[PDB]
């Protein structure tokens, strides 16, 4: 049983922001699927954003009796079959797909009782993780820690704004470092938000990996190999040293959601708090 | 991609 | 009531080869329903095209579930979301894009007991008709009848291939020339062909123009100024005389499946036949 | 298209 009222929870963020170790955890808990990223929701909802951009387009469209209704209905139809079947069962759906939440405002207009988890990390560690281990995105430059942190501050923006104009109720700020160093009162708060039970299992996804309603793992995934480990601080600050003198003199300009986020633009690193 | 992400 | 099994129209060919003609027959049939071109449905289909053609995101939209029958069920769902609910009810429900063929083959496996109108025209024509008129294709250079005439082959060549993979009782070809030529001899095949029962008003769709259940027509349609009027020949050689000498000399290299769908490709014009 | 087709 499955339909558009249903209680989604769609997982996102900026790559490299630990969206991963966040639904691994949640698949942790029994009652809850999310499973490994989907990747053609964010291009059929990118796809559906640009013709509702073009008011040219949307006038053909009205014309031709496709109106915001039937777009609506068929996006519906398409997302539930996909995240629905890709999976294995449950009582609460889970969708992890980073760039999903570039349509997030929309999504929840799809999905009424839908919430959201936009997971927040230090852009720089964002930035420095996706040129470190080489994990391709599009528009990023993998060459210029400038163009990445621009591309960076650019999406997170954009996913910010519609987390806060939906408000407190549907969408939930949910900072990495926060997580990696307080994981049972994060867990706890978010399990409350998202009005799910409380299971101690999603403290130990790394025991979950690979079971019967567990964490079900994608093996071409670059998020693999660190998400089968437990729960650790040990990528708070990697990026430290290793971003350009003059990039780091421009940081605020750069990226000022760092600023608008808790980051300190010009801490190396900042204090991000301790366990 | 077709990239990553 | 809708559903993937439901016995579905899909009318498609290049474009200005007499497609909008042909559903508006079709949708003075009082019990079929066509409408407008959806536009969406060719964009959602070329891009489930790229992702099974390409071997490595196969594998990636494998290891996350995301098989052929999760999508081919998503785009099921999606498809069949338009074609309802963009026009009214009908006991036939048809649709029209010109490049929905392009997935033709995919189209029947997602839909068994859909039936296919290829509608063909001599290329020579749909060219000189998308220049003369300035209609926009994507990919088609409006500056040269040699590259549209190109682009022409290798889209026709395409949909005629998979045309003549699902079969006789699948797909029709469809000669516009002969549509025009003699209307009630091939639309008493074509009814016959879809297994709907024979109606003189699909020869009058002139006097259906925005009437209940009949034509449905788009104010920014490039077809509609066309359509509205009867069923005429008067469109069948106005090309003669308005492609470039070297073209004509080079008509057989640049579109051989001219030759192939019965077109002399050194006739101005051929003998398409007469009423 | 966005064009016509
Ligand atoms: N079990 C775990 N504990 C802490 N962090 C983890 C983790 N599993 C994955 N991560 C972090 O999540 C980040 C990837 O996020 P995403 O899943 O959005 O791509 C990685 O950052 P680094 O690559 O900087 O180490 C990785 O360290
Ligand atoms: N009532 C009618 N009788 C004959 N041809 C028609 C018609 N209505 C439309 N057409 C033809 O359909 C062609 C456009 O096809 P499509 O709808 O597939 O784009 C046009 O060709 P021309 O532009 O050469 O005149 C037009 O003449
Ligand atoms: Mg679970
Ligand atoms: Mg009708």
């Amino acid at each position: 049983a499955y339909h558009k009222d249903m209680p989604l929870i769609f997982i996102g963020g900026v790559p490299r922001s630990g969206t991963t170790l966040m639904r691994a955890m949640l698949d942790a808990h029994p009652d809850i699927r999310c499973g490994e990223e989907t990747r053609v929701i964010p291009r059929i909802l990118a796809l559906k954003q640009m013709w509702s951009r073009s008011s040219k387009e949307k006038i053909r469209l009205d014309e031709a009796g496709v109106t915001d209704e039937v777009l609506d209905s068929a996006m519906q139809a398409f997302l539930l079959e996909i995240i629905v079947k890709h999976g294995e069962p449950a009582p609460y759906l889970c969708n992890k797909d980073p760039f999903a939440l570039k349509s997030l405002t929309y999504l929840s207009r799809l999905f009424p009782n839908a919430k959201f988890l936009l997971m927040v990390r230090d852009g720089r560690a964002s930035v420095h993780s996706m040129i470190s281990r080489k994990v391709t995105i599009a528009g990023f430059d993998l060459n210029s820690y400038r163009d990445c942190l621009t591309k960076w501050n650019r999406a997170i923006e954009t996913m910010y704004n519609q987390c806060m104009e939906v408000g407190y109720k549907k969408c939930m700020l949910v900072h990495y470092e926060q997580l990696v160093l307080h994981p049972e009162r994060w867990m706890r708060t978010l399990l409350k938000f998202l009005q799910i039970p409380w299971n101690h299992s999603v403290l130990h996804h790394e025991e979950m990996i690979g079971k019967a309603g567990g964490v079900s793992l994608s093996k071409v995934e670059r998020s693999t190999d660190q998400v089968i480990k437990p729960v650790n601080v040990g990528a708070l600050s990697k990026w430290v040293g290793k971003i350009p003198p003059d990039v780091l003199q421009d940081m605020a300009v750069i990226a000022p959601m760092l600023a608008k986020l808790g980051y300190d633009p010009y801490a190396n690193p900042p204090n991000y708090g301790k366990p | 991609e077709e990239e990553a992400y």
